[PDB]
DNA sequence: TGCCTGGAGACTAGGGAGTAATCCCCTTGGCGGTTAAAACGCGGGGGACAGCGCGTACGTGCGTTTAAGCGGTGCTA
DNA sequence: AGCACCGCTTAAACGCACGTACGCGCTGTCCCCCGCGTTTTAACCGCCAAGGGGATTACTCCCTAGTCTCCAGGCA
């Protein structure tokens, strides 16, 4: 269980980054099932990717190949 | 030329008494073409990434678990399994 | 002396919109990360910077998504920001 | 004993093989 | 005789093989690609007209429309997530109402 | 036909048209703007109403990414 | 004036097949300047191919290839 | 013996252009103007993204070029906003943005 | 091993408008993958438009074509201006 | 049905990929120390939600008007 | 095949009348999130060490492009 280690004070910093000047008691629940699907589809993008390169390591590459394949285009990492 | 004629003959299989309009059958047709862009786009991206020169049964089975969704790649893995294993035996 | 409620709320508002670090720890982010990874493929090995990337993907998905929550919580005509609002944006987004 | 209006399929003719 | 029948298949190897090195592609294409893709091919189309002829016999008819293709990919959970950006012309939506209008 | 005539006159002159060439605009067309509708009703019922607004419409928009 | 061809009750059963029950004023001058700005995207798009081509009939190959750049895919019209 | 680039008065190579366009599997033949083309194209908009990142710098009080200022760079320019609308750039942060209706 | 980059033609260019202006190697990097994605986009085009009248050739009308599609505004008029006045210096 | 144009059957050469060896870089595991940050109460002011009243804008319905379809013909880019 | 013209029909658009359901403004209450203070915990830095797998090179087999001949599958 390290879905809980996603704390309170994080999430209201990234609130507090996105606009949100007051933050209900369930937004948490939420915003951790969000981040656990959006996770859940990249490492399984990159696993793949991975796989199919008979590696050991998951690279960074295969990170950024995989937001790329769902539009996401992250710069900074090759 | 188009595969309409293949369409009917996959349609009298599954479906013995019926029909299809013809404006039925070119979606069929847009829709084999597309997908077949599909595959062979994300088949011939994986083949750089390797720096190989080809294309393979094993690129197109990666670009089939990459694009189709969770339990229709897994009948698709088996069909063409099954077809690229009963083409040398 | 105590500050009204929302002077400080708008004081990390315009300092984290000010500031470029990153707001999520590391150890909990990577022990959550090789936790998830293993249902994919066995003995799953990691460089850095591949876990360096799915965080700054990870926060910039969740900066934009509570921007939107937000529009949607203005435009409800409220303050407060609610899971329904979330919902609304991840369902006109496409997801 | 009750039918629908043929135009409806009139509009969208079978995929002719020749 | 042709691989279509080695293979067992009813979509056709050769053209698929023609399309392979002519699209440019790679280099070169390999070999149980064609038979693979071709396999993978007929087994969409024959999910596609399983629906879409069951979606046609629930409605009294005989001939396939584009609305019963539109009803067969929109009924099923992951034929709508595979074509989510497609719009099938002479289609239509689904029918239904949000229940905050109905009295 | 003779809105997409008056503004392709735009781009250039003396232009010609086919037939399934403006039908395919007219159902693409059909299809974006029942779509729109489709989440702008969704906003309308979210703001805890029934008529619906052009501000539920630029908020569709907004969130969409147009 | 075409823009004044796009009726009132045509958007009204445009929004009557979208679902909508009750409609005000203002919707329709909305519709008329959205379905404005997306038409002369896809028509410049149109004619930017029909150019290269050095046709002079636009064709309906060239509508498909211009929704395919925008993101929506068309069966029927191939 | 001149390069290409110093007869085209580029400061991209032609060359490597040439080698990567042949080198891609985009067509079997590759005309002699289109690398020239590409350069002069690739060169203008590093120039253009250039010149709002220096603004930048110089607006900031700095020396050097960063992620934030390349993230206010295209960020305050529309053309580039449009342009790179599905781009996430490292360590770049977001816009100073607050609405009007959250502070009295 | 040996490995292709843009940095000094970035810097040569960066040292032309900017002649008192440093750079870091966070924004080299993302420089790089700018000019490369933007390669990729303008080089993918202009392969999928050689397909559609069945040619063979990948020329400066394809990838002009491909330039005036992907390009928005008057960027795109600056982006024709620029690489029709670099070809016509080519052939003289 | 005509037929013709694309698909199958052998044979060969050359380079592409598969196997084995070995270097050494980089990933994983562990122990301690400091302190910044997370966790837990607590009082209170502010906002979400419910109830009510009112005026108007948008619905349904009928009669008149207008131009969208529906054919037929011809010329030419 | 696309554009231009012509006659006819009739179904859809427009305009006016009227009524009532709903959007908006006001008020009251009470729950709940926020600023602040104190205590506990594990993140971060620093250092160390074992060793597993990325990466490169050399050799060799075998797989597919190319060419020639033959002949039937499918499209009007």
């Amino acid at each position: 269980d390290n879905i809980q280690g996603i704390t309170k004070p994080a999430i209201r910093r990234l609130a507090r980054r996105g606009g949100v000047k007051r933050i209900s008691g369930l937004i948490y629940e939420e915003t951790r099932g969000v981040l656990k699907v959006f996770l859940e589809n990249v490492i399984r993008d990159a696993v793949t990717y991975t796989e199919h390169a008979k590696r050991k390591t998951v690279t960074a590459m295969d990170v950024v190949y995989a937001l790329k394949r769902q539009g996401r285009t992250l710069y900074g990492f090759g | 030329e188009s595969y309409s004629v293949y369409v009917y003959k996959v349609l009298k299989q599954v479906h013995p008494d019926t029909g299809i309009s013809s404006k039925a059958m070119g979606i069929m047709n847009s829709f084999v073409n597309d997908i077949f862009e599909r595959i062979a786009g994300e088949a011939s991206r994986l083949a750089h990434y390797n720096k190989r020169s080809t294309i393979t049964s094993r690129e197109i089975q990666t670009a089939v678990r990459l694009l189709l969704p969770g339990e229709l790649a897994k009948h698709a893995v088996s069909e063409g399994t099954k077809a690229v294993t009963k083409y040398t035996s | 002396h105590r500050y009204r409620p929302g002077t400080v709320a708008l004081r990390e508002i315009r300092r984290y919109q000010k500031s470029t670090e990153l707001l999520i720890r590391k150890l909990p982010f990577q022990r959550l990360v090789r936790e998830i990874a293993q249902d994919f493929k066995t003995d799953l090995r990691f460089q850095s910077s591949a876990v360096m990337a799915l965080q700054e993907a990870s926060e910039a998905y969740l900066v934009g998504l509570f921007e939107d929550t937000n529009l949607a919580a203005i435009h409800a005509k409220r303050v407060t920001i609610m899971p329904k609002d979330i919902q609304l944006a991840r369902r006109i987004r496409g997801e | 004993a009750e039918e629908g209006d043929s135009e409806s399929e009139i509009e969208d003719e079978t995929f002719n093989p020749s | 005789k042709t691989r279509s029948s080695r293979a067992g298949l009813q979509f056709p190897v050769g053209r698929v093989h023609r399309l392979l090195r002519k699209g440019n592609y790679s280099e070169r294409v390999g070999a149980g690609a064609p038979v693979y893709l071709a396999a993978v091919l007929e087994y969409l189309t024959a999910e596609i007209l399983e629906l879409a002829g069951n979606a046609a016999r629930d409605n009294k008819k005989t001939r396939i429309i584009p609305r019963h293709l539109q009803l067969a990919i929109r009924n099923d959970e992951e034929l709508n997530k595979l074509l989510g950006r497609v719009t099938i012309a002479q289609g239509g939506v689904l029918p239904n109402i949000q229940a905050v209008l109905l009295p």
